């Protein structure tokens, strides 16, 4: 974890973990709030 | 043919001569560096123009500089 | 506005709702009514009917094509088409731009500044990703204090 | 000659990659006749990949 | 001193002199030199406008619930007619806000400069600290002077009552947006069924 | 020193100083000393929540089978209707555990800082180790504060090993409900009748 977490903090893994979370969030926004063309707020 | 010019920023690192594939460059004595030598191009008519010397020059910006001018059968690299 | 009828009273927008369910109802005719693929088309129809009842209730403008058009001029009726989600976007996009700028300042004053960009320091990153919440007050604050911009005497400029 | 060894200088040479960039002086040659005696080391490489270059004292100022 | 978070180091800019200092700058919005002078003046108008805001949002609505004023709700008070036009009262306010805030703007920029009267210069404000304009027009009872330990307590009481009013007024705003009921009735609907009148039930 | 794998050499990071240390680290995730103190703190609240979990899964369902109580099964206990809705039961609990675990978050980061009661400063916790807070609210009998360290380590070892049996049990109750669709007390009595056949391979 002095070097395992260093590998986990690298540029491709952190891009995979962020965009996995980012596309995971935007899909789950698009399930409970789908077809969103106009922001009502 | 091609005009190879050496400027006073040269440190005499000799690697422009070592990268030369047609024996254009040679190291002459000089008083402007720690190595006390600068490059020169006496056989610049034999220059193909490949700029291997410019790729091997560590000085920023380059001390050896090759200007592609009139091209003859020396600087075209032909065998026919 | 701009020759566009509202979508709640548009006959072309109601025609597209009619011909979309009818396309999905004819897809439902070749399945059993309690089958698993028929539940997906039944959920598709309720997703379609939720969509058309949402577009008409937001004051969207529908043209002669029966399609909702966005007015991006800054109309008081049409704020949620461009102005409201644009300010929502620029806050999020400025959040990305402020925590990436503040990370580079935090790693430029380090021992090996290039190893902190291939290997992103997550305790250093996550302590300023929270700090990107209040970024218009920190970007114009750095603009007014002169820390946002660099003077041109310390900027690498290609020669003329 | 030179400003100082181990000092921070800014390059005034137009054709260098490190123009208006902070550099650290590592060696100044005190031999007469040398055109570019001050050896400045930079934290960033150029396109050739090197960070060591020789400049005259007229092309540097202390910053 | 007590802090906003136990076990957390206080920031170097918030040193504990300022009344109401609990080391609460997690996002570093007052780090810069010369910036914390602007953010106290910003806190002081916002806290005093919110205590003016909370006395006009909750107190006339509470007395409407008792029924001794019959004042309309604050979010429908812009639709109410008066002796003046509602659009006209905006610009007459910001001509009077152009005077009152620009006199306040010069006090933050150049302290000790605009304490004198523009017309009759014998009338001078007795306030010494920035943001505390002591004088006959603003502090006629003379409660803003005394010992520094005594003055820090009453300046701590402005902002602790002021930060509550800011949270209050920000609460009434969102309550009137998603529930469309005035906030004294939101309190009285929370003392009847507290577990069924919650922000998740009101969405 | 008892060890999980008696031929194996124990790891360097597991020196036996921790309670319940048997050298079990084949993946070596506790190699970092800073991450080991976090994982011991993670294992403590995992142990005590599972023992509190096992007393709400296996204790009242044994009383449900014996007819002592008419409580529902643990899988369908959240589906039941209460006086507070289960969506807004969470945000009451989340608010109440932002003070319970958020103040516990400071003790892991900064030891000896949240041991003083903020409302009344005279009240304090009689605890010196991270993860064992002590005081009247958490150790009212004083058994966890002993002068001798060998008995104190064994009692903390007794706490861990009672915990990790329940973390097998609550995980065991989860997979039994997913596989058998039956309460784990009823899975025990089905297994106590014919243990040769009534197993995971009974399908
Ligand atoms: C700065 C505090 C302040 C706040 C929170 C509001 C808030 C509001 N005003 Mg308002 N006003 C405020 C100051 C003022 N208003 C007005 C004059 C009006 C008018 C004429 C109207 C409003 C209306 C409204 C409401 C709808 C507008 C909206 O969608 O906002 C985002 C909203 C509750 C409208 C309303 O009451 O409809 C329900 C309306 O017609 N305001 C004046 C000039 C006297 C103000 C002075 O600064
Ligand atoms: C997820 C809950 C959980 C956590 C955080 C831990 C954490 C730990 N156990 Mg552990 N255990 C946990 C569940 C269980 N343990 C055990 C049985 C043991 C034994 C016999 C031992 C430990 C030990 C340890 C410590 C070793 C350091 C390490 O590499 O941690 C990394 C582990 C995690 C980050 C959790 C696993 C991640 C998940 C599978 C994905 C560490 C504090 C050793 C010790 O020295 O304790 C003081 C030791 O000898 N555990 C059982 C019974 C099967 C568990 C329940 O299923
Ligand atoms: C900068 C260009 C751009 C813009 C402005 C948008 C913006 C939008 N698209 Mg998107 N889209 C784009 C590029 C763009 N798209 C591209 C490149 C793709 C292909 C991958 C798509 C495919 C796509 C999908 C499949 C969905 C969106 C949806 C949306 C909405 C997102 C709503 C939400 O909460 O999430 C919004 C109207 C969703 C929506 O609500 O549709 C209106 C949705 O269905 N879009
Ligand atoms: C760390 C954050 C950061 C910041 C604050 C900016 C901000 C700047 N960049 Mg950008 N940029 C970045 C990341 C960043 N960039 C990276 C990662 C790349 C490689 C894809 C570039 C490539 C780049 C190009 C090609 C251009 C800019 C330009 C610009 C300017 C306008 C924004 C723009 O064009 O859209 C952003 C442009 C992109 C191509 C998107 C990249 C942004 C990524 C997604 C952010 C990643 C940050 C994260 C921490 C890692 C502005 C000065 C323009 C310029 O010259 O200035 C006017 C321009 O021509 N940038
Ligand atoms: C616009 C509102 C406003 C402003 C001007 C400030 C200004 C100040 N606060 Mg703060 N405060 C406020 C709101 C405000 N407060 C409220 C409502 C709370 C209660 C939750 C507090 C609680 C508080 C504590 C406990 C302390 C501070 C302190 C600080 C000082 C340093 C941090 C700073 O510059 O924040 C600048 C803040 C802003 C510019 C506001 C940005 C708001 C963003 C854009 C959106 C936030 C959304 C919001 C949550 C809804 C400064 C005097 C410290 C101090 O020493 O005070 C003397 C201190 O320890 N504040
Ligand atoms: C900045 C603070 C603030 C603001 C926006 C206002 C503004 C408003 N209040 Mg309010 N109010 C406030 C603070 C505030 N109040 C305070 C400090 C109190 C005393 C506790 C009240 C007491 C109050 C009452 C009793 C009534 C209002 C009413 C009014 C309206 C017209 C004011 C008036 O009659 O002219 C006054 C002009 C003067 C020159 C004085 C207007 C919507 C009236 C209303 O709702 O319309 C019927 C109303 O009857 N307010
Ligand atoms: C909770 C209310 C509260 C508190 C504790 C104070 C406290 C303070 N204010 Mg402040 N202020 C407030 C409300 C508050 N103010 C609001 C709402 C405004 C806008 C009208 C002002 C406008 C303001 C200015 C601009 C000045 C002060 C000054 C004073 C100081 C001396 C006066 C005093 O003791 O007030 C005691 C307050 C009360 C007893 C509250 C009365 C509540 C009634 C009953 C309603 C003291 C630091 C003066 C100062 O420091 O000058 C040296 C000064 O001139 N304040
Ligand atoms: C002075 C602080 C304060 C006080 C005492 C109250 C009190 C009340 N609010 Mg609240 N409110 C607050 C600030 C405040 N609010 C803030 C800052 C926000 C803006 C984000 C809201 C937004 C809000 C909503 C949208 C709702 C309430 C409602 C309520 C009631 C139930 C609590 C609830 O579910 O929402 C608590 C919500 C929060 C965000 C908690 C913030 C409180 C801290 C102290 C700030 C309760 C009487 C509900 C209602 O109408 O009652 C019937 C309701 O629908 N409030
Ligand atoms: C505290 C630990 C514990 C205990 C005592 C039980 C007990 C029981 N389980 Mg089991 N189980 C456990 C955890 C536990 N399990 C775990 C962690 C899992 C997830 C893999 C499951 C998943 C599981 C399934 C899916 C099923 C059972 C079933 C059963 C019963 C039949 C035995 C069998 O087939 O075992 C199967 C055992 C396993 C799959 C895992 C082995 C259990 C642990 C990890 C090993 C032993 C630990 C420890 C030494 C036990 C001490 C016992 C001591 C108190 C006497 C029996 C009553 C079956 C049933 O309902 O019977 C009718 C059933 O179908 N178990
Ligand atoms: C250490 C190690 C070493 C190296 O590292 C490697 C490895 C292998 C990785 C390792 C190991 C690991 C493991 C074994 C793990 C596991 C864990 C678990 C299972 C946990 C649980 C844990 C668990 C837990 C907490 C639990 C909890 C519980 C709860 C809350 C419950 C609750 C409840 C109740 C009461 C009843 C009701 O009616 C319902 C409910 C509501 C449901
Ligand atoms: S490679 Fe460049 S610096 Fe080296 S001797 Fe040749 S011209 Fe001079």
């Amino acid at each position: 974890m002095q070097d395992v977490k260093t590998y986990l903090s690298t540029a491709p893994v952190l891009a995979t973990l962020w965009f996995g979370f980012l596309a995971g969030l935007l899909i789950e926004i698009n399930r409970f709030f789908p077809d969103a063309l106009v922001l009502p707020l | 043919a091609h005009s190879v010019k050496i400027y006073d920023t040269c440190i005499g690192c000799t690697q422009c001569v070592r990268a030369c594939p047609t024996d254009v460059l040679e190291m002459v004595p000089w008083d402007g560096c720690k190595a006390s030598q600068i490059a020169s191009a006496p056989r610049t008519e034999d220059c193909v123009g490949c700029k291997r010397c410019e790729s091997a020059c560590p000085t920023d910006f380059l001390s050896v500089r090759v200007y592609l001018g009139a091209e003859t059968t020396r600087s075209m690299g032909l065998a026919y | 506005v701009a020759g566009l009828t509202p979508c709640k009273e548009s006959k072309g927008f109601a025609k597209r709702q009619k011909q979309e369910i009818k396309k999905l109802e004819g897809r439902l005719k070749l399945y059993a009514p309690d089958s698993a693929p028929a539940l997906a088309i039944n959920a598709t129809i309720e997703k379609t009917k939720r969509r058309f009842e949402f577009y008409g209730n937001q004051g969207l403008l529908c043209g002669t094509d029966g399609l909702p058009h966005l007015i991006v001029d800054g109309d008081q009726a049409h704020l949620g088409e461009f102005v409201y989600p644009g300010l929502v976007f620029l806050y999020i996009a400025g959040w990305i731009g402020w925590v990436g700028r503040a990370y580079l300042i935090d790693v430029r004053t380090s021992k090996k500044p290039t190893e902190k960009e291939i290997i992103i320091d997550v305790p250093l990153a996550l302590r300023i990703m929270s700090k990107g919440l209040t970024w218009p007050v920190a970007a114009i604050g750095e603009l007014r204090s002169g820390k946002l911009v660099e003077k041109s005497s310390n900027i690498t400029v290609s020669p003329r | 000659i030179g400003p100082k060894r181990g000092s921070i200088v800014k390059v005034l040479r137009r054709e260098s990659y490190w123009f208006n960039d902070t550099g650290k002086v590592v060696a100044v040659d005190q031999a007469p006749g040398v055109r570019y005696p001050v050896v400045v080391r930079f934290d960033k490489v150029n396109y050739a990949g090197v960070s060591t270059n020789n400049y005259s004292p007229d092309e540097l100022e202390q910053s | 001193r007590p802090l906003w978070l136990p076990g957390s180091e206080a920031p170097k800019w918030l040193d504990g002199s300022l009344p109401g200092d609990y080391g609460f700058d997690p996002l570093d919005l007052a780090a810069e030199p010369g910036r914390l002078n602007w953010m106290v003046q910003a806190e002081l108008v916002h806290c005093r406008w919110a205590m003016l805001g909370a006395a006009g949002i909750f107190i006339p609505e509470l007395l409407t619930k008792i029924g001794i004023l019959n004042t309309p709700s604050w979010y429908k008070a812009g639709d109410a007619t008066y002796f003046a036009d509602q659009g006209t009262l905006f610009i007459v306010e910001l001509l009077l806000m152009a005077w009152a805030e620009s006199r306040r703007w010069a006090d933050i920029a150049r302290p000790g400069s605009v304490n004198t009267d523009p017309i009759f210069p014998n009338n001078k404000l007795t306030g010494t600290d920035v943001g505390y304009p002591g004088g006959l027009w603003f502090d006629p009872l003379g409660w803003g002077s005394g010992s520094e330990d005594k003055l820090k307590e009453i300046r701590t009481k402005e902002v602790k009552n002021g930060r509550l009013a800011m949270l209050a007024v920000l609460g009434a705003f969102v309550q009137a947006n998603v529930t469309h009921v005035g906030p004294i009735d939101n309190l009285f609907a929370h003392l009847a069924d507290p577990y069924h009148t919650t922000i998740l039930q009101s969405l | 020193r008892p060890l999980w794998f008696p031929g194996s050499q124990p790891p360097e990071w597991l020196d036996g100083s921790l309670p319940g240390d048997f050298g079990f680290d084949p993946l070596g995730l506790g190699s970092d000393p800073e991450l080991l103190k976090w994982f011991v703190q993670a294992e403590l609240v995992h142990c005590r929540w599972a023992m509190l979990g096992a007393a709400g899964i296996f204790i009242p369902e044994a009383l449900t089978k014996a007819g002592i109580l008419n409580t529902p099964s643990w899988t369908v206990a959240g589906d039941q209707q209460y006086f507070t809705d289960a969506t807004t039961l969470f945000v009451i609990e989340i608010i109440l555990f932002a003070w319970a675990e958020g103040r516990r978050w400071a003790d892991i980061i900064n030891p000896g800082c949240v041991n003083v009661d903020p409302v009344f400063p005279n009240n304090k916790l009689t605890g010196t180790d991270v993860g064992y807070p002590g005081g009247l609210w958490f150790d009212p009998l004083g058994w966890g504060q002993t002068g001798d360290a060998a008995k104190l380590k064994d009692l903390r070892t007794r706490e861990i090993k009672n915990g990790r049996l329940a973390m097998l049990a609550v995980l065991g109750a989860v997979v039994q409900a997913n596989y058998t669709h039956t309460g784990p007390i009823d899975n025990l009595l089905a297994h106590l009748a014919d243990p040769g056949h009534n197993t995971i391979f009974a399908l």
